């Protein structure tokens, strides 16, 4: 999934 | 200063549950949006990230690993924990743990996320050797043979690391190579040391080797064979 | 997962030169990957992160580029302290993937192995155990080959070795190979060969003997 501070 | 330091057991046996702790210092893990990683690297390998923690208490894990691993955090003790459950020899590797920023903020608001990207500061790492092998001392055996020759010792299944091996009592050291040792299947140590001279010395050539931790000294003299 | 590949795996320099490695990634990973160089015996140390930042108190001869699937590191004056190994670490989609890293070490010219084959002791036979160890002596480049045979069957399994690390005054790396069979096997046959690989050497070179023979 997307890091956490990704879109 | 931000400053990070794991510890935990040197050594584990296989099916063993592996518990590593992470104590910091310079930040908090109630700070916005901090996180606390742990990657480790198998002797000689490459760096495999494991698992992260942020201040928020979300987790994440390396989903080949993520039935095994627990990770948690105290954040009164300023400590990350990290759980391996059911080791195996190929999870002997150095264990580190870093420290991730959370997004730069300006008056408490989140302006920049750029320093989010990278591990910015890590722990010097914890060596953990996972074996079910008892304290054991090496069996020492003869390595016997431009124009160089070559001769050595190997130095057979002991436990654990380290041992210390030298030519002539200290004397001979140019042409040495004292290879670093393989942990073999058996869960036994095992390393050659050799050196090569002019194919005339053929002078004389002992090992010295010394397993402090089953206080085993012994003194190999290897020649060239043939009576 | 997402596949971060370095390149080149390894690369030979010297003080003053200019290199410059690449990591490129299956998939985009907009800016956020992070450059590190970890020397031996030590943690890995932040160069650059967010593909392009340096970080702070990071000499300026670091330099990075790039975003999407392909980056790239520059050291523009290359300095002692240099010679180490790099990684590269993707954070933008879990797990946060690290390169298989590039190993950068002092250049110097080619040197074929000198290679050794070492028969096992009388006296390790005794216990039951034969050990068959092959040594290639001062080589370079660091890449080497090592193919156990015995009566012509490619071996396979049954051996290990490991390498020192770059020699301070050669500049030359050395590999120790250990085949390793039950003293009953080992009986069973009688020619036992290392056969070596490396870029300095014309040809493989085999190194042999048949076992027993007095």
């Amino acid at each position: 999934e997307n890091d956490k501070w990704a879109s | 200063r931000i400053t990070l330091k794991e510890s935990g057991p040197p050594l584990v046996k296989p099916t063993q549950t592996l518990t590593l702790t992470c104590s910091f210092s310079g930040f908090s893990l109630s700070d916005f949006g901090v996180g606390v990683g742990w990657i480790r690297q198998p002797p000689g390998k490459a760096l495999e990230w494991l698992a992260i923690i942020y201040s928020d208490d979300d987790k994440r894990y390396s989903p080949s690993l993520n039935t095994r691993l627990t990770i948690t955090k105290d954040t009164s003790k300023n400590q990350v924990v990290l759980v391996m459950t059911r080791v195996s020899p190929v999870d002997t590797a150095t264990y580190f743990c870093a420290h991730r920023r959370g997004p730069t903020t300006l008056f408490g608001v989140p302006i920049a996320r750029g320093p989010v990207n990278a591990m910015d500061v890590w722990g010097q790492g914890i060596t953990v050797t996972i074996s079910s092998t008892s304290t054991k001392g090496p069996s020492v055996f003869p390595l016997a043979p431009g124009a160089a020759a070559a001769l050595g010792c190997l130095v057979k299944d002991y436990f654990p690391e380290p041992v210390t091996v030298s030519w002539n009592s200290g004397a001979l050291t140019s042409g040495v190579h004292t290879f670093p040792a393989v942990l073999q299947s058996s869960g036994l140590y095992s390393l050659s040391s050799v050196v090569t001279v002019p194919s005339s010395s053929l002078q004389t050539y002992t090992c010295n080797v010394n397993h402090k931790p089953s206080n085993t000294k012994v003194d190999k003299r290897v020649e060239p064979k043939s009576c | 997962a997402l596949q971060l590949t370095q390149s080149p795996s390894s690369l030979s320099a010297s003080v003053g030169d200019r290199i410059t490695i690449t990591c490129r990634a299956s998939q985009g990973v907009t800016s956020a990957l992070a450059w590190y160089r970890q020397k031996p015996g030590s943690p890995p140390q932040l160069l650059i992160y967010d593909a392009s930042s340096l970080e702070s108190g990071v000499p300026s001869r670091f330099s990075g580029s790039g975003s999407g699937t392909e980056f790239t590191l520059t050291i523009s004056t290359l300095r002692p302290e240099d010679f180490a190994t790099y990684y590269c670490q993707q954070l933008h989609f879990y797990p946060h993937t690290f390169g298989g890293g590039t190993r950068v070490d002092v250049r110097r010219t080619v040197a074929a192995p000198s290679v050794f084959i070492f028969p096992p002791s009388d006296e390790q036979l005794k216990s039951g155990t034969a050990s068959v160890v092959c040594l290639l002596n001062n080589f370079y480049p660091r890449e080497a080959k090592v193919q156990w045979k015995v009566d012509n069957a490619l071996q396979s399994g049954n051996s290990q070795e490991s390498v020192t690390e770059q020699d301070s005054k050669d500049s030359t790396y050395s590999l120790s190979s250990t085949l390793t069979l039950s003293k009953a096997d080992y009986e069973k046959h009688k020619v036992y060969e290392c056969e070596v690989t490396h870029q300095g050497l014309s040809s493989p070179v085999t190194k042999s003997f048949n076992r027993g023979e007095c």
